[PDB]
This record gives structure tokens, C-alpha cells and sequence, in this order.
RNA sequence: GAAACGGAAGUGUUUUAUUGACUUGUCCAUGAAAUUCCAUGUGCGGAAUCGAAUCCAUUGCAUACGACUUUA
RNA sequence: UUGAGAAGCUCAGACGAGUAGGCAGGCGUGGAGGUUUGUGACGAAGCCUUGGGCGUGAGCCUGGGUCGAACAGCCUCUAGUGCAGAUCUUGGUGGAAGUAGCUCUAGCGAAACCACAGCCUGGGGAACGGGCCAGG
RNA sequence: UCUAGUGGGCCAUUUUUGGUAAGCAGAACUGGCGAUGCGGGAUGAACCGAACGUGAGGUUAAGGUGCCGGAAUGUACGCUC
RNA sequence: GUACGUGAAAUUGCUGAAAGGGAAGCAUUGGAAAUCAGUCUUACCUGGGUGAGAUCAGUAGUCUCUCGAGACUAUGCA
């Protein structure tokens, strides 16, 4: 897990992570303290999928 | 363990009050060792704190503090009036407070 | 001239908590024998003109701006010369299509929007 | 249809309802309180006993005018009664919920009464809405790690 | 973008002038002083020189491990212990810029800020240790000559039972 | 001046009202107070004076006779017992007759503002609480007045052993030259 | 590892036998820092267990009912 | 120096209980003329909400939820225009109460009454008491 | 010039007349409450202070500083058990 | 889902949390717990390089207004 910093984009993260040995990138989109989407990118130039999440529950719940 | 405690012990007696009206914004503090209003002049302006512990480990710590300052003496016996950043809870009557030595003029 | 509020609690009508039929909207008591009208000790306060707030800081949000109601892109462009004094507040009945257009326009004008995240999602 | 309880998710539960039932609301409320949480097989035995006066239903909140019995010592209270109209409706609903679980393929030897509620039907006398949810007893899987 | 676009409530000319801080007469250079706050609370250190408001203070780093530091004159107790000879060591190199924290420059790219591949550390340089050693060398003989003072600076001040600071003298 | 977590007070020769007011203020100040020898408290006035006062009290409630229960009642009337603060302050007071074993090996202090010898005019009749209690219902006076000698004898033996032990260091003090070599500091 | 003493509510006072250390008793050599001016096992829910008690075989000894006393 | 909604801007000083009564300025509702080249199925109105904000206040704005077709700001006009009371009207629903009834039971099953709580000794002068004060 | 509302009492003080077992009653006068919250008076419709926009700080009045209860178990001189 | 648009309050049941001892609710001040709000460094200034284009051409045309004012069309990028 790496905290998103500044104005680095998903494609920039993907091309940078492709040189770090990573193979899949998962970006959790949240707005107003609620995660609602998830885009997963297959590295280095693989397919990209976009899902919208719902019914998010954690172990304590 | 007697190589610590740069502060002075104190007790939170009450708020400033008349017979039937209480003023929680200013608190009456009994600094131990101070036995008159002339000795209370040394502790004027000194930082005083109330140190307590709460269940949640917020900030990665179990202890939280309310800071304050000593404003003026109260009465003849050496009690002082202290104004804290947050008004001290009424449950802390008879609780312990710490009177530092700073801001020091000594 | 930072924002100072002489009072933050509301003025609740007397006996409004006792009775559900009685609303909490302030009503001036008219009973002569009522202790609230006579302003005894321990009773609830009453709206007085002394509670009024500073004219310079009146109507100002905690960030120092005044809320200006906005319903379309024409209303946002009005705050071009007053972006340091007013914040745009989109109306509640403006659709999510117009809300998007308002929010992009306000961003170029340098205008703060109070509810810029309503009825929309994000996709980076 | 929706029930008062977040459970009744299809996998490990079974539901049963009775609406506008011609039985007193207060008596049904007391029976529901007693059988709540019991195992399904244990609840059937208890309901049969109340029919046969072997066991007494402790009237607990609406206990005004209810005579105390020694059979209430098990429940920690004193007042008790032997309703048969309320018990018959609850026995029928439990039979329905058991049959629903059998259709769902639930494990029949672990069923307990997770949620049973009684609500006031419209004044036609005071009728009663009764809804029952029986769910499998959730066991804890050992970590073994 | 330059012509003011608003009312431009220019502040009125405030008649406030900056004047030198009048420190206490007891906070002379060279007097042994007790630190009241910070990570070095309770330590006894020697006042090298007075800055504009703070006192450039240090305990001999070979004695109590307190490096060349600044201390606010309000958070310090000026004891009446015999004064140390500090006129020998030059203190002109201790200014506010000498102790000022390094300004943020942050030369990075948006490839290593992500992944936290920067590891920026500014550990104390060698000249700071060299200055500390020079001060220690010029101060140790002064504290060695007078008796019962070397380990006095090593000890930590504390209050015991029955201690009344309004009555005790330092 | 200064507070301890637990303060043990030897109530011998202390006036009832003066000690109770000091104790009640200390209880509200946030301190745990233990009062021993509650049967040795003194009350100004002759024997018949407080006799009729207590006899009238008997006419009035749960009449308590034990000396500690008398002192506990006096302290309670000086506390805001109708509030949680007053009740909490009351629970920090432990009044007993005699000096029980947990307290006979602990230091006991006295209150000069409550001592009879410093407050009552010489030649004034006084009534001891323990004697006053003995005739109004208390029946343990003789056995506690007999056990005190056992405590005193043991305590006196301890003091003699402590004093004899102290003599060695006291002699060794002046024996060491450094005691007077640097005695210019007043020690 | 201990033995004594302590009954008022002893629950602690010693005596130690050693086994290891700090030993501020005192004299030296190193390390302290960019924190570069204050902010500071325990609990619950489940089970497999071991006893005990009640109901229970009961009983009137008790008794509106509760509840009580004996015995399987 | 831009600070001419001259109905604006600005400077200064003093003052602030209030029944009857008098006089100003405002808030809100239904409908009407004008206007916002106004809002709305990408969700109007209503409703809910320990979301946020504005006003001394009447009130207003807004987030989320619910919802499904209309609705609002400003200037003016208009009136069947604002409720806690009327032993108010209509409707709905409570405690009494699963009580009275037709030991324990089985079924069926009310009504009167209801500002609200509810341990005592004294005093609170106008009952003070149950409601305050001082105590148990 | 016209133009709303009121056309009483209570607490009583003081001066004061008659008194009459003695209290008490009768005039005027005086102000207050009545339209008035607040500190004190243990509590208090009429006693002592004081009359009110929202607040911060300071200082007081009447009352008080053993504890309840904010504040000297203060100083000095006396009476009493 | 015909007990049918929306579905308020009074009232009722279940669940969860908290508080319990009698004037009570309520007011003031804070604690604890739960929850919520918005406020972000990012831009500005300056220098050079590289290209770019017009509101720049020791530039050529059209259109609409009143010589020059707007809009464009080619051509060059000092």
C-alpha cells in the first residue's frame, strides 16, 4: 500500500510500478469518507477494469 | 525515583462561586506549601495542568492534559484563581493539579 | 475582524420539551404570572437585541464568507468580483447535471462552493 | 416482505408470519418473550407442555391480575398463566418455520429462535401480527494456526 | 494580475517598534542554569551567551550530554552557583540563523514521492560536533578548577518532599 | 500544608467539633482520613450537659452509641451528604475506637487547631466521648480500655528498641570527622 | 530456600542462608545531539467436565399462591 | 481613496425594567399581475434525519435518506393568511387493564377518571405542598 | 389644539385622635409593592442593598469568612460556663 | 401487492446502547463516549533554452459598423 501523493496519475503510477516489479495496481476511489469504486490495472499494459463498490462491511461489522 | 517532579502539587477545590451561583470559568486551586496570599505571588502566571487518563488510546497514548495558568490569589490562606483552556469538570473537585515553575522569573 | 458569536445555542420556546404539541419555535410568553416573562433566576433566556451580532461579521460563515444562493451558471459568474467575500451555495433543487456545470465554473472563478460534493461521484 | 430483524438472510434462516390473527396481543407478547432464543426442538416441547399444563408461561410485563405459580421459578419470575390460543398460533407458526427450513435445506438439529416479534394488528378486540425467524446456531471455526 | 481587484483594506500605520529584550540580571553569561522544559528538563547547563530573547545554552557535552542549544529565558532557573569562565570561547558564531531549522527545498520527482523512495535525512553535520568539541575543550578546565561542579552539572535537578520553591533560593 | 494519601489522626485530646470540621474539610479536599482512638475525643461541657443532649437525641432514627459512630455523625453533618460529592467524601473517612493493627504501626498526627489543651481554657469541665458513650449503651469500654495497655506496652518496647538502635548511629555521627568538617552548612 | 514475631481487623515486623547486581564511597576515560526555544496477560460468548443446590420420590412440619421443613 | 442603493457612506456622545395602551420595522401562508432568457424524471413538492450553516428572533439555506410531478426567489396586488388552551369540532391513539366483569384456571372483555411526579418531621407569613428551604 | 388607557387596594412607616382590662380602632401624612428581575435575609410578596441590552476584566454594597459555603479556626481588650 | 401514490404525529412491539434512589423534566459549565464540519503549497516572481501563435509583421485581402473599431482569411515567427 502506497499513499497517493500530490498529482501523480494512474497511468504514471502504473508505468512507475511496472519498473518496481509490481504486476497489478488497485486504486480505491473514495468520496466523502466512503469508498465506492475500484479500478484494477494489469501491469504493464494489460487490461483495466472499473468496478463500483457497495455494501462495504468490515470484520467488526 | 526522586529525580523528577519539577512541578508542585496542587488540588482543585472548587470554582469561583457565591453562596448560590457558581462561575466555572475560573477555578480555585490550593497549591501545597503556599500558606498565605504573599507566597501566592510567586506562583502567579505559572502554568498549571490537570492530568487524567481516558479509555481510548488516542494519539497512541493513554493520558490527556488540560492546561491553564494561575491568575491571582484567592483569599488569605494562599489559594489561587486559575483559568484553564477548557473549564475544569465539576467531577475534579479534590483532584490533583501540577503547578510548573515556568514561565519562571527566578 | 474574526467571527464572534455572542451565543451559539438556539432560543427554545418555554415548555416545548414538556409537550409534543408545542413546537420549539420561539414564542414570546404573554402570561403575566409566568416566571419566564418576568425573567426570574434559572429560567430560560429570551431573544434580546443585545444578543445581536457584529454588523461587520453578520451573516458570515465560520470561514469568513457569506453564503450566496446559486441556481445556475449565471449566478456563479456574479461572484467574480466578490470571491473573497462570498461563497456559492447551490440550491437543493438544482439537478446533478447543472451542479457539475456550476462547480467547474466556480473553480475557474476562484469561488468557494459550500456543497460542491452533492449528488455527484468522482472518477479519476 | 421485510421483518424487524436484520437476520433471515436466505442461507441459514427460515421465516414464518401470521397477520391479523384473532388472538389477544398481550397474551401473544408474553408467549413470544418466553420462547425467544430457545432451540426449535426445545421450544416445541415447551409449547406442548403449556398445552398440557405441565409448564406455565410467565406473564412478565402485563402481569397485572396474574396469579403466581411455582412453575415460574425456572424463569426467575412469579406470575404465570396457561394460554392455549396464543400457544396454538405460535405452535403453528413454528411448524411453518420448521417446514420452511426443511425446504431451504437448513441443518435441522441446530435451529434456534433468533427473532420472534408480536405487533398490534388494527383494532377490528385486539388482533396480533406474529413473525418468527429461526436460524442455524452459528459455530466458531477453530483457527488452528 | 497586479492592480488590486478588491477594497484593499491596507493596515493603518502601527506605531510599534522593535526594541532589545531586557533579560534578567541573574541570567548572565556563564551562570549555571536549570532547564525547566523540553527533552532536557531537569538538567543543569552553562549559559554561553544571550541571544536576542533566548539564551544560547549548553552543558558540557562530556558531562550531561546537552549540546549547543537555545533556551527561552522564561523556561530556565538562574542558580547562584559559582560562575564558569566563558569569556574565552568565542560565541559570535551562535546566531538565530545558526540554530534555524533548514528551509524546505524538497528536490524530488513524482515517481519517488510515491513509493516513499526519498529517505531525506539531515543528521547533524561534523562541524556542529567540531564546534561542540571546541566549546567543551574551552569550558572543561574552568569547571574542573572549582570543586564539586563537574558532577553537579551531570546531576539532574528535582523537587523532593517538603520542597517549597517559593521559599527555596537557587 | 501538604497532603498524604492516607492520614491517620490520634484523636486523644481532640475536641469533637474542631476535629470534625478539620476532617470534613480535608475529606472534601480529596484526602483519605483515618481517625483512631475515637473514644478519647473531648467535648466542652460537663458530663450532665451532653448527657441531656444525647438523652434528648435518644427521644428522637438509628441511635448509635459507639464513639466512632458519634464522630462519624458529627463529620457527616458538615458534609453535603445529599449530593454525590458529599457521599464520596464520606466514604474516605474511617473512624474507629482504639488503634487497630493496620494503624498501630503507622505514624499518627494531631490537629493543633482541635487539641483541647490549646483551645479550652484551663479549669473548664470536659466530657470524654468514650466515658459518655459507656453509660448510654456502649458496652465495649472495659475491653478496649484493657487492650490499650497491651498496645502501649508493645509500642513502648518498639520505641526502646528503636531508640537503642538509633544511639549507635548517633554516636557514629560525631565519631565521623566529616560530620563537623563540613557542618558550616547548618547540618 | 527459609524460621521467628505479630489476633483488634495479626497480613505485616524482622532474622536471614545464599545466589547476582547497582554499588554515587571515591578517581578517571568513552556514549548522549538535527526532538537544533514549551506542547505528553485481562475481559465476554460458547461448549466438553467436576461438585453442590433447587425442582424432583416427596412430605406437612409449611399452607391464596408463592415460599418453607424432612426424607428417594 | 475610489466609502453617491444621498433610501448610501461616515463621525461622535448618551441611554437600555415594563402591565394597560401607543408607534415602527420585519418573518411566514393560499391565490393574482410582472419578473428571474428561474428550478425540475441526471428527480419538483412533501416527509424523515444525534449532518452542516445563517438570523437577537419570527424564520431561512443546505447534506443524506425517502419520494415521484410539479415548484420557487424578487417587485406589486389580494385574503376564508399563522393556535396549546375555548368542560372547542372531527379523526386517531394511550394509561386504567387483560382490571371490573361474562385462588388457579380456558376463552371473551369494558367504562369512569387522567397537568405531572409521588417516604416523613418542622418552617416558608398569600394553602405553601406534593412541588421550596433545613433535616431524618 | 386633540387622543389612548385608569377613576382600586395592599404593605405599612411616621405624625396623630379616641382610646380599652390591655391589645386596638380612626384621620391625615409618607413612600414602596402594585408594571420590577438581581445580592443578602437558613427558606420567605413586601426587611437590608440595589433597580436589568450581550459579554470580558476589575472593584464594591447589604451581608458575611469553623464545616456545609466563596472568604482570617485573624489581631487586641472584656463578660459568661 | 388491491389492508395498494406520498405515509407525519400520538401510540405499540423487537433489537442495540446508556442511565436508575422519589418532585421530575429543564438551564449553565465542562468531562467521557459516539459522531460531524470545514480550513492545505500552489501559486507568485525571475532567468535561459527549445519550439509554438496575433492583439507582432520597414506585411497582402474580405465582412459588418463609425479615417479606425471589431470579426475573420491567407503568408512570415525576427
Amino acid at each position: 500500500f502506497r499513499k497517493r501523493t500530490g498529482d501523480i496519475e494512474v497511468h504514471e503510477i502504473a508505468e512507475a510500478a511496472a519498473k518496481r516489479g509490481y504486476t497489478d495496481l488497485l486504486v480505491l476511489n473514495e468520496d466523502r469518507k466512503k469508498t465506492n469504486a475500484l479500478t484494477l490495472v494489469h501491469l504493464p499494459n494489460g487490461p483495466s477494469f472499473y468496478f463500483t463498490l457497495s455494501n462495504l462491511q468490515t470484520a467488526k461489522e | 525515583a526522586q529525580g523528577h517532579r519539577l512541578y508542585v502539587k496542587a488540588k482543585h477545590l472548587s470554582f469561583q462561586r457565591s453562596k448560590h451561583v457558581i462561575h466555572p470559568g475560573t477555578s480555585i486551586v490550593k497549591i501545597e506549601g503556599c500558606d498565605s496570599k504573599e507566597e501566592a505571588q510567586f506562583y502567579l502566571g505559572k502554568r498549571v495542568c490537570y492530568v487524567y487518563k481516558s479509555s481510548k488510546a488516542v494519539r497512541g497514548s493513554k493520558i490527556r492534559v488540560i492546561w491553564g495558568t494561575i491568575a491571582r490569589p484567592h483569599g488569605n490562606s494562599g489559594a489561587v484563581r486559575a483559568r484553564f483552556v477548557h473549564n475544569l469538570p465539576a467531577k475534579t473537585f479534590g483532584s490533583s493539579l501540577r503547578v510548573m515553575l515556568y514561565p519562571s522569573n527566578i | 475582524v474574526n467571527i464572534i458569536k455572542k451565543r451559539t445555542k438556539p432560543f427554545k420556546r418555554h415548555q416545548s420539551d414538556r409537550f409534543k404539541r408545542v413546537g420549539e419555535s420561539w414564542r414570546k410568553p404573554r402570561g403575566i404570572d409566568s416566571c419566564v416573562r418576568r425573567r426570574f433566576r434559572g429560567t430560560i433566556s429570551m431573544p434580546k437585541i443585545g444578543y445581536g451580532n457584529n454588523k461587520k461579521t453578520r451573516y458570515c460563515m465560520p470561514n469568513g464568507l457569506k453564503a450566496f444562493l446559486v441556481r445556475n451558471v449565471s449566478d456563479v459568474e456574479l461572484l467574480l468580483m466578490h470571491n473573497k467575500t462570498y461563497a456559492a451555495e447551490i440550491a437543493g433543487n438544482v439537478s446533478a447535471r447543472k451542479r457539475v456545470e456550476i462547480v467547474e465554473k466556480a473553480r475557474a472563478l476562484g469561488v468557494k462552493v459550500t456543497n460542491a460534493g452533492a449528488k455527484v461521484r468522482s472518477q479519476e | 416482505v421485510r421483518y424487524s430483524a436484520s437476520p433471515a438472510l436466505e442461507t441459514k434462516c427460515a421465516k414464518a408470519r401470521g397477520a391479523y390473527l384473532r388472538t389477544h396481543f398481550k397474551n401473544s407478547r408474553e408467549v413470544a418473550f418466553t420462547i425467544n432464543g430457545m432451540s426449535l426442538k426445545k421450544a416445541f416441547i415447551f409449547l406442548d407442555n403449556v398445552k398440557e399444563h405441565k409448564q406455565a408461561v410467565p406473564f412478565r410485563r402485563f402481569n397485572g391480575g396474574v396469579g403466581r405459580t411455582a412453575q415460574g421459578k425456572e424463569f426467575g419470575v412469579t406470575q404465570a398463566r396457561w394460554p392455549v390460543k396464543s400457544v396454538k398460533f405460535f405452535y403453528d407458526l413454528l411448524k411453518n418455520a420448521e417446514a420452511n427450513a426443511e425446504a431451504k435445506g437448513l441443518d435441522m438439529d441446530k435451529l434456534i429462535i433468533k427473532h420472534v416479534q408480536v405487533n398490534a394488528a388494527p383494532k377490528q378486540s385486539s388482533p396480533s401480527h406474529i413473525e418468527i425467524i429461526v436460524a442455524e446456531e452459528e459455530e466458531a471455526v477453530p483457527k488452528a494456526n | 494580475k497586479y492592480y488590486p481587484a478588491y477594497r484593499e483594506n491596507v493596515p493603518k500605520k502601527a506605531r510599534k517598534a522593535v526594541r532589545p529584550t531586557k533579560l534578567r540580571a541573574s541570567l548572565a553569561p556563564g551562570t549555571v542554569c536549570i532547564l525547566l522544559a523540553g527533552r532536557f528538563r531537569g538538567k543543569r547547563v552553562v549559559v554561553l551567551s544571550q541571544l536576542e530573547d533566548t539564551l544560547v545554552v549548553t552543558g558540557p557535552y562530556k558531562v550531561n550530554g546537552v549540546p549547543i542549544r537555545r533556551v527561552n529565558h522564561r523556561y530556565v532557573i538562574a542558580t547562584s552557583a559559582p560562575k564558569i569562565d566563558v569569556s574565552g570561547v568565542s560565541v559570535e558564531k551562535f546566531t538565530k540563523a545558526y540554530f534555524a531549522k533548514q528551509k524546505r527545498s524538497g528536490p524530488v520527482k513524482k515517481d519517488e514521492a510515491f513509493f516513499a523512495e526519498n529517505a531525506p535525512k539531515n543528521a547533524l553535520p561534523a562541524e556542529r560536533i567540531a564546534d561542540q568539541k571546541a566549546v567543551d575543550a574551552k569550558l572543561l578546565p574552568a569547571i574542573k578548577a572549582i570543586p564539586n561542579m563537574k558532577e553537579y552539572l551531570a546531576a539532574s535537578f528535582a523537587l523532593s518532599n517538603g520542597d517549597r520553591p517559593h521559599l527555596m533560593k537557587f | 500544608s501538604e497532603f498524604q494519601k492516607v492520614v491517620v489522626i490520634d484523636a486523644k485530646g481532640h475536641l469533637l467539633g474542631r476535629l470534625a470540621s478539620v476532617v470534613a474539610k480535608q475529606l472534601l479536599g480529596g484526602q483519605k482520613v483515618v481517625v483512631v482512638r475515637c473514644e478519647e475525643l473531648n467535648i466542652s461541657g460537663h458530663f450532665f450537659r451532653n448527657k441531656l443532649k444525647y438523652l434528648a437525641y435518644l427521644r428522637k432514627a438509628f441511635h448509635f452509641r459507639a464513639p466512632s459512630r458519634i464522630f462519624q455523625k458529627a463529620v457527616r453533618g458538615m458534609l453535603p451528604h445529599k449530593t454525590a460529592r458529599g457521599q464520596a467524601a464520606l466514604e474516605h473517612l474511617q473512624a474507629v475506637e482504639g488503634i487497630p493493627p493496620p494503624f498501630d504501626k503507622q505514624k499518627r498526627v494531631v490537629v493543633p487547631a482541635a487539641l483541647r489543651v490549646l483551645r479550652l481554657k484551663p479549669g473548664r469541665k470536659y466530657c470524654t466521648v468514650g466515658r459518655l458513650s459507656s453509660e448510654v449503651g456502649w458496652k465495649y469500654n472495659d475491653i478496649v480500655a484493657k487492650l490499650e495497655e497491651r498496645r502501649k506496652v508493645k509500642s513502648a518496647a518498639f520505641y526502646q528498641a528503636k531508640l537503642a538502635k538509633q544511639k549507635k548511629i548517633a554516636s557514629a555521627k560525631e565519631a565521623s570527622p566529616v560530620n563537623q568538617k563540613l557542618s558550616q552548612f547548618g547540618y
